[PDB]
This record gives C-alpha cells, structure tokens and sequence, in this order.
RNA sequence: GAAGCUGAGGCCAGUUUGACUGGAGGUGUUCGCCAUCUCCCUCAGUAAAAACUAG
DNA sequence: CAAGACCAATCTTTACACTCTGTGAAGTTTTT
DNA sequence: CAAGACCAATCTTTACACTCTGTGAAGTTTTT
RNA sequence: GAAGCUGAGGCCAGUUUGACUGGAGGUGUUCGCCAUCUCCCUCAGUAAAAACUAG
C-alpha cells in the first residue's frame, strides 16, 4: 500500500475527517458544495509545507479552536524491505536508511528486531502538521530531512 | 449563524406551560427553592436531584435541547456533548510518547456563576421578560443555577446533576480549553479533556510533561477563572501510562503509532462472573458477589408472586449486565475498526470473551424457557 | 507633517535603517541592488499587515536574529486638532476620537492636558509590527480598529 | 560567504613571524604561561593582563582584526561590536511602559570553554597544524584561552582583559541571545544586551516584567549553559527606570514615545569641577579632589624641570578631562539628532553645559600662554 | 492558613488481655497496585450527560 | 500561597461649518 | 537548588542486481 | 550547602571611658538614594573592547 490514513481536524470545511482503507481506484463523489475538493488544497498545502514552500495557512473551519492539524501516515513497509536489505547499498538507499529508518530501528533490542523481521512487516510513519491561530506551524518531527524525503 | 434568545424564543418554544402562570401575571420566576432539590450523599461527594413535576425540570430539559445544544464548543472537551466519548479523550494521543494527566479539583462547585453570566450573555438578548423587574438572561440563570443550602457562603452554585450542569460546565470552559489549548500547540502537545480530567502527551523525545514548569504553567492559566490543580491525581510517564485501566503504549521513536488496550483488572469483574456462571453458581449469589445489585424486600411491589418475582427479577438483572457488557466491547471494537487503534492481540481476546459472553446469555436464555 | 519616522531592522537588505525629516518631495537616488524598492516591499507588506491582509512574511537579512521590526511613527497633530475640538461633532469625528485619542488623553491628568492643549501641540503614534522567526506576526498595540483606522 | 581559516590562513595573516620557529620546526604551541600574564586587582575583581613583547599579545591582536571581526553576531549584543554603544542600548526601550533589568553573575568567568570550542569550529576547518599532535582550532585557542593560576580547578578561562576576550564572550552567548531574544518576541518584550547587562521592556500595559515568572524563565533559559541571575541588580519599575543615572521615562499609553535624560547625579562631578573651575581654585586641588588623577612622585621622568612639570601636566589633565566630557555630551547630542529621543529641555541643559565647558576649555587654554 | 482522604456495622485471620489492620499466586516494572500469565457477610443509599445494541 | 497568559461574536469608521478653507476666536463505562 | 526552551552553517537525497522484476534464497562613559 | 558585599589608614562630628558610624538643603516619589530645583585628608593601585572630537 501507499497511504495508510488521511486525517483533518478544525481545516477549511473539515471538523474531524478520517480517510483509511484506500484502494487501487478512489472515486469520490458527492453533492456540489461537499469538500470534495477542500481534500485536495488541504493534502496540496501539506506537500507544500512538506517541501518547506512559503504559503498562506489555510483557513480554521472554526475560530474557537486553538489548532488546526493534518495527519498523513505513510506506508514504509516497502521502502523498509527495499532498504534494509544487504544487496541494496546504493547512496540513495543509504540517505532513505540514515534518514527514516535509522533511529526508529535504534530504540528497538534485538527480540523486537528479529520479531520484526520474520513475522509479517507492517511499518508506518506518522507525521502531523499543527497549524496554530498566529500562522505558525509546527511539525510532530523536527527532521526537515526526513519531511523531504516523505 | 449564532443562536439568540429573544422574549418570544422564552414564551413560545422554551416555556412552552411551565412559567405561563408567571408570564401572563408579570410575576417574577422565582428562585429553584430547597423544596425542589434532594441533597443525595455518594462518598464524599454531595449530588443534587431536581423533582420531576416541578416546572424547573421540564424548563432545564427544554433549555438543554433547544439551547445550550447550539453553543458551539471547543474540540478539545470530549465529554457531555453530542459524539464525544471516552475513546475519543484517550485517542489523539496514541501518537505521542510521553504522556501527562492531570486533574481541577471539584470542577462542578469550583464554577462561577458570574462567568457562567458572561459567557451566555453574548448569545441571549438583553430585553426585560418581566416588566421592568427581572431580565431574561436572568430568569434562565434562575432555571439553570441553584444556591446550596449547606454552603450559602458561596452564592448560587452549579450543582451535580442539574440535566443542564453538564453543557454550561463545557461552555463556561471553553475561554480556558481554548487558552490551554494554544499554550500546548505553541509546546507541542497533544491536549485532550473529558469533563475535568486533562490528558497531554508530548510526541517528541523530550522530558517536558514530567518537569515541574509545565504543572507551574497550567495552574497559572487555570487560576485565571479560579480552578485548582488536583495534586493527588498527577500522573507523568513515559511510553505508557494507564488511567482507570486503559492502558495507551507507544515504544516507538519518530513517527510511531501507540495502541490503546484495556488491562485485566479493568475485565477482572466481567471474566470473574462468566467464570461463576460456568461453575453453575446460583443467579442471586451472582448477582449479590459481584454486581452490587440486590433486591431489597422494601421494593417488592405485589406479594402475589414473590419467588418467581426474585427469581426473574435476578435473571433480568443477568442478562442486562452481560448486555451491557457485551455492548461496552463492541463499541471498543466498533472504535478500532473506526480508527485502526487497539492492540490487535487485545482484539483477539476481546473477541474472545465477546463469544463467550454472547453464548452465556444464549444459555441463561435458553433455560429462562425451562 | 504625515510622517515622523519610518525604522527596518533586519528585514530584507536593511540591519538598521532609520529615515525621518521627510519634506513634501523626497527623491530616492542610488545604485543598482542598494534597496531602493526594498524600502516599497516593507512598506508595502507593512500595510498590507495593517489591514490583516494573508500575505507572506518578508525575509529576514540575518537568520541569526529571532525578530524583524518595522516602526511607523503617524504624525497626528493635524487630526488632533481636527477632533479633539468641539465644532466637529460628526460621526467619523467622533470614531477617530473613541479610537486613538481615547485611551491615550485617559491616562494624563489635566496639568499635563491644558500644557498639551496650550503649547505647540505635537502628538505622534508609534506602531510596531515584529515578525518572529516562526511566521508568527506580533504588533506593539493590540488594537485592530487602531490599525484599521490609521 | 562565512569566514573560514586553513593552515595558511593561520601562517601567512595571522601568525607572520609570532610563531614562525613554531611553524618551521614543527613544535607545539604552548599554553600562556604565567610569565606572560599579570594579575591586577580591581576591587573584589580581578583582571589578567598580557605582556606586549609576548608574541601570544600580537597574534590576539592579528586575531582580532582579521578572524573575531568577520563572525556574525546577534543584534541584541550592543558591546563590544564595530558600531554598538551604550545609547544604542538604552534606545529601543522608549518605545516600552514597563522595563526591567536583569544581571549575569560573573560572565566572562563562567563562559565554558568547551562552549568557546563549538561555537569558533564551524568557522574554523579542521585540519592538523602541528604534524598530528596539535590541531589548528586547538593552537587558535591556546592564543585566545587561559588558565587561572589561583583556580586551577576550572581550568582554562577566559580573562577580563584578554583583548579577544569580549568578542569572543559575544560569539560564544550569540546561541543564548538567539534564544532569549526569541523567548521576548513571542511574549512581545523588546530586548537588548550590553555585555552581561540585560534589560527588558514592555510596550503594553501589563504586568508581565515584574512578575516572578519572567525572572524564572529567564534564568531557566540561563541555565542551559550555565550561566546565572544576579539577584541584587534586579531591578523591575513602571513608566520610569534608572539605569547607571541615564534615565528612560513613558508616562503615556498606547502608541507613545518615551525620552532618555542623563540625570543630576550624573552630572555632579562635571558641575562641580565647573564651578571650582569658576572659583578661581588651584588646578592641583581640582584633579586631585575630583578627577581623582594626581602626580606621583616616582612617576616624574626626570629631575631637569619639575615645578613646571607638575603644572603643565595638571593643567593638561584637566584639559583632556573637560575635552572628554565635551565628546561625551557631544555623542549624547549626535544621538539625539540621528534619533530624536533625547529629552527636549535636557538638550537645552547640555547645550548650556557644553558652552560652559567650552568657555573654560578657552580660558584655561588662554591662560596656558600667560 | 492552604492541600488531601473515604457509606454504617459484624465473624474469621494478623497486631493487642483486649481493641485495631488484610481475605490467589507467579512474573516484570517507571514501584505506580502499575502491567502480564495462570487459577468473607449484612444493611442503607444509589443524581446527570454522552458514547456504545459485534459483523 | 499567588501570577503574567483573561475565548470569539457582538453594532454604519468615512466632513463640519460662521470661516469656500481651517479644526476656532431495567445495562456497561467515564467525569464523580 | 534545578529545569523544559540547547543558535545557524556545515558536505551529490535519487536503483541494484543473479532475479528484466523483486528488495532474497594623555580623555569621558559602559560592562566590571 | 547555595547567594551576596566592598582598596589601606588618619583628624573632626554622632554612638562609646574608650572604640565604631556620616561630612548641602528643599521638593516629590514606585522609598529606589530614585528623580527634580537651588547652593574632609593622605597613600597605593589603576587590564580590555566599543561609542563619542557639538553644528
Ligand atoms: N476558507 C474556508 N473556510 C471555511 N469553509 C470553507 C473555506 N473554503 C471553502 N469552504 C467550504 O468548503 C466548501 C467549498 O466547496 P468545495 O470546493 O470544497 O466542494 P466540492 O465538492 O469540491 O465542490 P464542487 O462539487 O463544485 O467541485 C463550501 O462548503 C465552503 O463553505
Ligand atoms: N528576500 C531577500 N532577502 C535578502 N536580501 C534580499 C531579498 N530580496 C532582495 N534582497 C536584496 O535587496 C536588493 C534588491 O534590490 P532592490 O530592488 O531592493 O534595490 P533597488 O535599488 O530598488 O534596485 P534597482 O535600482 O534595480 O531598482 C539586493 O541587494 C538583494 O540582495
């Protein structure tokens, strides 16, 4: 897979939106008026942030919260055999090793590893954007490394 | 668009026939009088109950779902309202890695009514009901507050249990959930709060919710309307933390995911009565042992039938708390398949004694009709 | 006078840059790349902030310091002598007095009023606008009907 | 382009021929021995002082000029630095209503070594001077650093009076000037530094700078490299504050502009030498009783002329003293006129002072040719 | 002064010549009764709001 | 013991007069 | 006594192999 | 334990039979010697950086 879930809280027309369980084909349908397409300028604004562009925050669907949050977890299970494998010692597999998946396999022992490794992986990688009521953002992961490569 | 309450909003919808002896004589709403409110003791804690007849009653009850239901809220109170639930105060912070609880000290006395004025005054109407005598906002204030007896130092006072306590205790905290709520965002902490219990949790490798100066902080900001910090119930710990048996767990670094599972003291009392139930004990000691329900002989409303009244009544008993149960883990279930969660071995055993309490009930069923 | 004194520091390519002692006619000469237009962009920004426009913040000349300043000193003399007087009565008058002069005449006593009102009157309003290092954008009065107005 | 220095840098610019032998024949540069350096008292301080046929003096000064000038720095720091002064401290401040003014215990004692060691590694590359025993940033060092004789314990130190020192102590708190100066800013103070002495002022009307708190999270901030607060030079007051006798006021509100006026104290002495200058008394007893100058006696070069020697050169002192204080009201004047801050009925008092000591500048100049 | 705490009793065990304290064990641990595996009775009094009736 | 930081909404902000210009002289669970 | 918040710069981040697809079996003032 | 403080003495005045403390007043004030108006001697020792030489 690719996108584990999507979730919005307190953004342009989203109060609390959760999408999961994508597929090969996403047809998204519905009235004129709905936020079919607020999804796409708030995941447009996320990538925008995530290549540390200048633009305005988006708007708070409601003024009488505080924070407005975005959550995108990323499916690394692929990325994770791709790299971690001894054959794969390329410099851009290095980067993708030293960047994402160093550290994280760092506060793992070794029973956990091994457990890891031979039973049936399933890796993800949570990363939230907080955007507060004076324009300031603030990321769940202070690596601007690792949201460049994401 | 904001709600507002004119005179006819009170007369027509509101009133309805409560207070229309007082509004076609122009006599003021009186005050909710001792006679109306039971003083109940539960522990230490004192509970007022409101008379079903009086007009102030049905008045709160028409209040609370044409009224106070439109007030917006602050995302962070998850209690009282309308699609908030327990599940949803101990989610948001499955993502982090340090976790924070902490609690206000008498949340429901501790309320002002003077801040309880100020923050529905903006969505009321300032007009006179009565004449010249009593104004609107006043006369529901008389409705929603009471004053204590045993305490009338305090003045009027938001009591425990008055249907529409719960609501105003959310709006008049709305000013320090948006202040706490900033004050976080700007730490980079996860904020949650149900009722007065408040959870943080801090995503990053950092030690700012065990220090001193995050409580210092907090404290600061709720003095700001008088609340209190609860020193006995501060809880600070790191990538687990457990509040009355919900265990949230996260051992991972960057960007990992936390599971959320009840323990085993919190199934302690459901596995103990399945386990009576398939060791053939009796309903009533079933009932008495670890239910805490029993039927006093004082509530026994016919002596026409007496041993199949207790002997139904028992087995009624039974199977309302093994529903009750069963229901209470599939909305756990229902909660994980929603946000993808819990543990997925806790799932399994939660599956488990979901089977087990389903085929229970069919056998006690099955042998009602023998 | 309009403008008392216009001060940048550390915003775009000025440090520390104050001007002052405007005239009626003020001819901006120099190099190629000296900051001519630069002195536009801040003013321009500064007024579009002014009026809580969503624009993005201007850049900072150093990253080593963690704010950005742009003072505006208005010369309110002329307008002081158009409201506080008691001939003009009018509503816009009158929202131009509750708004600036009000709460700033409030705190002097009546010595200090009849030696403003008698001598050579001369009254100035300071605004300062810092930007943070996180986007975030902070004024030196709290005001927005006092920014909106001026 | 940040500056950066290699082994020529350091042998062609910087070392010329101080450590030529050095260089040629490989050998290690040593420490600063205590041959080399002097220790004065002044007061309960103490300074260390370095001899100039030394070549470590030459080499501080090269260092000076070429490599400290180069580094970037915080705004905030306004001593020490090409183009910062006093008056440049004291000026963004009357903008505030609110000011305090906070102290660090011995700064240029307590500055770590190690912190001078990272903070001076990016701009230096790294590389081997000395074959592989000593390393180029380590020799740049062991110019700039020093070991205290009477505190072994905390080994090499920064002195007072190291020439490089203070640009150095600039370089090395520019981490902390960032933090602070952040800190300020979200919480809307204006900030300025003038070498340990800090001083804090708020435009608003509120109370923030002389609560405890801010004290707190100042020196919270000040404990990350160990500095600390000076507790009895803490000094908070409202619309009015006096710094070393130059005194900022705001009386007004919002959106007003204070003004800076050196006070009576601070002119005592200037007053007073004036007036004994009009009173006709003996120039000996002037710049013994006032400028605190005098002649001694093993200070005479020699016995040819000497009942002329003590006048002329008494009658020089106090023509270098009032020269001295003309500049200096001369640079309060040329700050007022680039700022326009300076108090209006006090300019008109330096004016006059100026005059006079002008007049008496040009009697006693007169004088000296009868 | 501020803070915090729990319904009323009766046998039996542990501490007391005469009354007070608990009624599975193992394992780990941030030592919290916190987490995980396996396997005492009576009598009062018990307000409110929300979530939840697997698939 | 006591304290900085005390929501976000809510209402015509465009000129006056003498002076043609100057402004003035019968379920579970949680909070509890 | 002790603690969260510990600058901003600084270096090829785009594929590998067996597997044609899968990732692996001689001045003043200030600091002082 | 942590914090903070000031060069060495000699007459004269105030507190002490025999040694220690200050050497314009007025006015206001956040009481800080803080602000504003008017009008004791000797002897040591005195590093560094920056600003400033009205117009
Ligand atoms: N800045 C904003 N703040 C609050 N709500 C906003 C904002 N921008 C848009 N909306 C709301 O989001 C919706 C905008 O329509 P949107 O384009 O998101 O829907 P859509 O289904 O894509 O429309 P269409 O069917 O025409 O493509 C409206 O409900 C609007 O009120
Ligand atoms: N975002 C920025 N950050 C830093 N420096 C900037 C930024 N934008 C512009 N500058 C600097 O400011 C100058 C830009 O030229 P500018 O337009 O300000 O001058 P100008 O005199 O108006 O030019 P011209 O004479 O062509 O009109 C350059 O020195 C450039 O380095």
């Amino acid at each position: 897979m690719t996108i584990e879930s999507i979730r919005v809280k307190n953004l342009l027309s989203f109060d609390d939106v959760i999408l999961r369980d994508f597929r090969d084909i996403n047809c998204i349908i519905g009235r004129n008026n709905v936020g079919k397409s607020n999804l796409l300028k708030v995941i447009r604004y996320f990538y925008a942030k995530l290549e540390n562009k200048k633009v305005i925050p988006l708007d708070f669907h409601t003024n009488y919260n505080a924070v407005g949050e975005i959550t995108f977890t990323f499916d690394t299970t692929r990325i994770k055999k791709i790299v971690t494998s001894r054959k794969n010692n390329g410099r851009f597999h290095k980067h993708i090793y030293n960047t994402l998946f160093k550290s994280s396999s760092v506060k793992l022992n070794f029973e956990e590893l091994i457990a890891r490794k031979n039973s049936t992986n399933k890796s993800f990688f949570s990363l939230t954007l907080t955007i507060c009521k004076d324009d300031s953002v603030m990321w769940s992961v202070d690596d601007p490394k690792v949201r460049s490569l994401l | 668009k904001m709600i507002l309450v004119d005179k006819v909003f009170y007369e027509k919808i509101l009133s309805v026939e409560s207070f229309k002896e007082n509004i076609i004589t122009q006599s003021a709403i009186p005050k909710i009088s001792n006679k109306e409110v039971r003083l109940i003791s539960s522990g230490s804690k004192i509970f007022y109950a409101i008379n079903n007849t009086s007009p102030h009653s049905h008045v709160q009850l028409r209040l609370n779902r044409f009224f106070l239901s439109h007030i917006p809220l602050n995302s962070a109170a998850k209690a009282f309202v309308r699609g908030g639930s327990y599940l949803k105060y101990l989610e948001p912070h499955i993502y982090g890695s340090s976790y924070c609880r902490l609690d206000i000290s008498s949340f429901f006395n501790n309320i002002s009514f003077d801040d309880v004025k100020q923050s529905l005054s903006p969505y009321i109407k300032d007009e006179y009901l009565i004449g010249t005598e009593q104004k609107l906002i006043d006369a529901i204030l008389n409705s929603v507050g009471y004053e204590s007896p045993i305490r009338k130092d305090k003045g009027m006072i938001i009591p425990m249990g008055f249907r529409t306590s719960p609501a105003i205790s959310n709006i008049v905290f709305r000013k320090m959930d948006l202040l706490i709520q900033d004050f976080c965002a700007k730490k980079g902490v996860i904020y949650s709060r149900y009722a007065d219990d408040m959870l943080f949790s801090n995503p990053r490798e950092s030690k700012l919710l065990m220090s001193d100066y995050f409580i210092d902080e907090i404290s600061s900001l709720l003095s700001i309307m008088g609340f209190n910090i609860n020193q006995s119930k501060y809880i600070s710990r790191e990538k687990e933390i457990s509040i009355n048996g919900y265990v949230i767990e996260n051992k991972g670094g960057n960007g990992s995911i936390g599971t959320i599972r009840l323990s085993k003291s919190k199934l302690n009392t459901v596995l103990k009565v399945t386990h009576a139930l398939a060791q053939n004990i009796p309903y009533k000691n079933i009932c008495n042992k670890y239910i805490k329900v029993r039927l006093k002989e004082k509530n026994i409303k016919y002596e026409s039938k007496k041993d199949e009244f207790e002997k139904k009544y028992y087995r009624d008993q039974l199977i309302n708390y093994l529903g009750g149960y069963r229901s209470y883990l599939i909305s756990l279930v229902k909660f994980h398949s929603e946000y993808k969660c819990v543990n997925s071995d806790f799932i399994i055993q939660i599956n488990g004694i979901l089977n087990d309490i389903q085929n229970h009930i069919q056998k006690i069923k099955k042998n009602r009709r023998l």
